[PDB]
């Protein structure tokens, strides 16, 4: 390499640890890496930032995907990438984002805790915004591949108050499956838009009841205990309800392991009736159209946004909290 | 993924460069090489990337993306900053990750780079490929940042296919038009014009070559026909340069004239 070019780039190169204060402030840890609540060292801001060090060294397929996609995506309901820091010394990649004080995992947990011890259309506004962002991704032929409450962020106090931000575009491809569509559990060889739509339905049922609808206990692309949990809620799919179930790679394993009569009184109706959600409501009918067993018989995000449920009072708001003092506590830190 | 997003893409907003801006930056290297030698070098490394991509059984879109990263890097930087011989396989490696093909193994990437230069490019490289995976991974950090992380690249193959489908002359013209699209990578066209425009220009030359009358179809397009004629001229010019250029006899000398990296203080 040219020495003059090397020293000049090194001098210009902005360092993550010189620009931000984040040590000790880790709010998340997972396969995606480490997320921190950061503050600018120069003080010409006072804003809070989400700073992510990507898992592993170098440009992984996952890091590659998130950087490539976030660089092109511009939607109010999809988290915006602001900066990329390439820590040359240790081959670590850091990503700068605005800080979302809340996420759907923490909000749902708060409600679940309260039951053991949601203003008008907060659930509806969260749904419309989740749908809106996924619709923009699907329009641009981008699949989330791993939608779940933890990566559905929601902004706290500030100019974007109560706005949904879809996070983690790094699920690249070549122990919990509560949000995996039934076709994936039967060895479907591709990710599709309907897989993200199935996932949105699980979040919608979790927002309406506080419980993960397909909550199942803890390598093989076929998961029995999870498929059993799906049938306990939905029921066993009739031949007419999903004709291409026969075409799934794990179909004869499903026939060997399961029996239609086990789930004879199982329906989404009976499940939501127990969780005090009226089956004749417009919220139920929309939920049912998202939670369809057959991926080809599953509604689209564009179609979901046109549902009359969004026209029914109250209308969705741009601020899911709608003025109301956010009862949710701020995100607590971790220790590594 | 990001299909009809061209007018809102990083590619359009940042990587459709001004020709005078491009030539101005090139002047640093036009001290060591003539304009003709610079073009001949840019044709050469386009052919190296293509041979590398073939060896790794990679799709054309991966090769085309690799070529664009390479072109983009040397549009802003000099041939001395990073060795293009290290840069070309680095571009292939990153383009396969971006394009969801996979991560080419350390052994396989270095062996493809070694075998390709030894068997197919021995006229220009007497020595064996000298770089190791640590050099490729290092160069990758540099290429990534000195492109502003702009990884999504639009090519003319996608619009070309739509164009010949509309025409209904897929069987007759697509093999030739597609070939001409490959040839436009020997030139700066990808850095100056939107991909659909290069596709229309390539389809036009293919129509001329095969004597297919598409005047009406072309008149029915809402496009700046002057911009298409500019691209066509570059394509016709490329074929005269192709005829008058023998890379096998001229490339070892053109590579020696090229500027080399200043070493660290010793
Ligand atoms: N990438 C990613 C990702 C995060 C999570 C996740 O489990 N959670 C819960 C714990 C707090 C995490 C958080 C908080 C604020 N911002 C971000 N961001 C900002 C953009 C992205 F880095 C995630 N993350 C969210 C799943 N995938």
């Amino acid at each position: 390499m040219d020495y003059d070019f090397k020293v000049k780039l090194s001098s210009e190169r902005e360092r993550v640890e010189d620009l931000f204060e984040y040590e000790g402030c880790k709010v998340g840890r997972g396969t995606y890496g480490h997320v921190y609540k950061a503050k600018r060292k120069d003080g010409k801001d006072d804003k809070d930032y989400a700073l992510k060090q990507i898992e592993g060294t170098g440009i992984s397929m996952s890091a590659c995907r998130e950087i490539a996609l976030l660089r092109e995506l511009k939607h109010p309901n999809v988290i915006s990438l602001q900066k990329v820091f390439l820590s040359h010394a240790d081959r670590k990649v850091w990503l700068l984002f605005d800080y979302a004080e809340h996420d759907l995992w923490h909000i749902i947990k708060f409600h679940r805790a309260s039951k053991a011890n949601l203003p008008r259309g907060m659930v509806k506004s969260l749904l419309y915004q989740i749908l809106d962002g996924i619709h923009y991704l699907h329009a641009n032929w981008v699949l989330h591949r791993d939608l779940k409450p933890a990566n559905i962020l929601v902004m706290g106090e500030g100019p974007e108050r109560g706005r949904v931000k879809i996070a983690d575009m790094g699920f690249a491809r070549l122990v919990t499956f509560w949000y995996r569509a039934p076709e994936l559990l039967l060895g479907a060889r591709h990710y599709t838009k309907a897989i993200d739509i199935w996932a949105i339905g699980c979040i919608f049922a979790e927002l309406l009841t506080s419980e993960p609808i397909f909550h199942c206990r803890q390598s093989n692309p076929y998961h029995h205990d999870q498929l059993d949990r799906i049938f306990n809620v939905m029921g066993f799919p009739a031949d007419k309800d999903w004709e291409d179930i026969k075409k799934m790679p794990e179909h004869s394993t499903l026939m060997k392991d399961f029996r239609r009569n086990t789930y004879t009184n199982c329906s989404l109706i009976k499940y939501m009736e127990k969780h005090k959600v009226k089956p004749d409501s417009k919220a139920f009918h929309l939920l049912q159209k998202l939670l369809t067993m057959d991926p080809i018989k599953r509604i689209t995000s564009e179609q979901a946004m046109q549902d009359p449920y969004f026209l029914e009072d109250p209308l969705p708001t741009s601020d899911v909290f709608a003025g109301c003092q956010i009862p949710y506590p701020k995100r607590e830190f971790l220790t590594e | 993924a990001m299909a009809g997003n061209f007018w809102q893409s990083s590619h359009y907003l940042q990587w459709i460069l001004d020709k005078q801006d491009l030539l101005k930056e090139r002047q640093k290297d036009l001290k060591f090489l003539s304009e003709e030698e610079y073009w001949k070098l840019q044709i050469f490394f386009t052919n190296v990337i293509q041979a590398l991509g073939e060896h790794l059984k990679l799709r054309q879109q991966v090769i085309a993306t690799a070529t664009v990263y390479f072109k983009r890097f040397y549009a802003r930087y000099s041939l001395k900053s990073i060795d293009p011989v290290l840069m070309a396989p680095t571009c292939v490696f990153l383009a396969s990750k971006v394009e969801e093909f996979g991560v080419v193994s350390n052994t396989r990437l270095i062996a493809a780079a070694t075998s390709v230069l030894k068997t197919r490019f021995s006229y220009a490289f007497p020595k064996e490929f000298p770089y190791r995976m640590n050099h490729i991974l290092e160069c990758e950090f540099y290429l990534l940042e000195l492109m502003d992380c702009c990884l999504i690249v639009y090519h003319p193959y996608r619009p070309l296919l739509q164009y010949v489908q509309d025409m209904g002359q897929e069987d007759m013209l697509l093999p030739l038009a597609w070939r001409i699209v490959n040839d436009t990578y020997r030139t700066d066209l990808c850095l100056l014009y939107p991909p659909f425009m290069i596709a229309l220009a390539c389809l036009h030359v293919a129509c001329v070559v095969q004597q297919k009358d598409a005047r009406q179809w072309f008149a029915e397009l809402s496009v700046d026909m002057e911009k298409i004629l500019e691209i066509i001229r570059v394509i016709l010019k490329l074929y005269e340069q192709w005829k008058n250029f023998d890379e096998r006899k001229e490339m070892a000398t053109i590579l020696s004239k090229m500027p080399k990296p200043k070493p660290p203080p010793n």
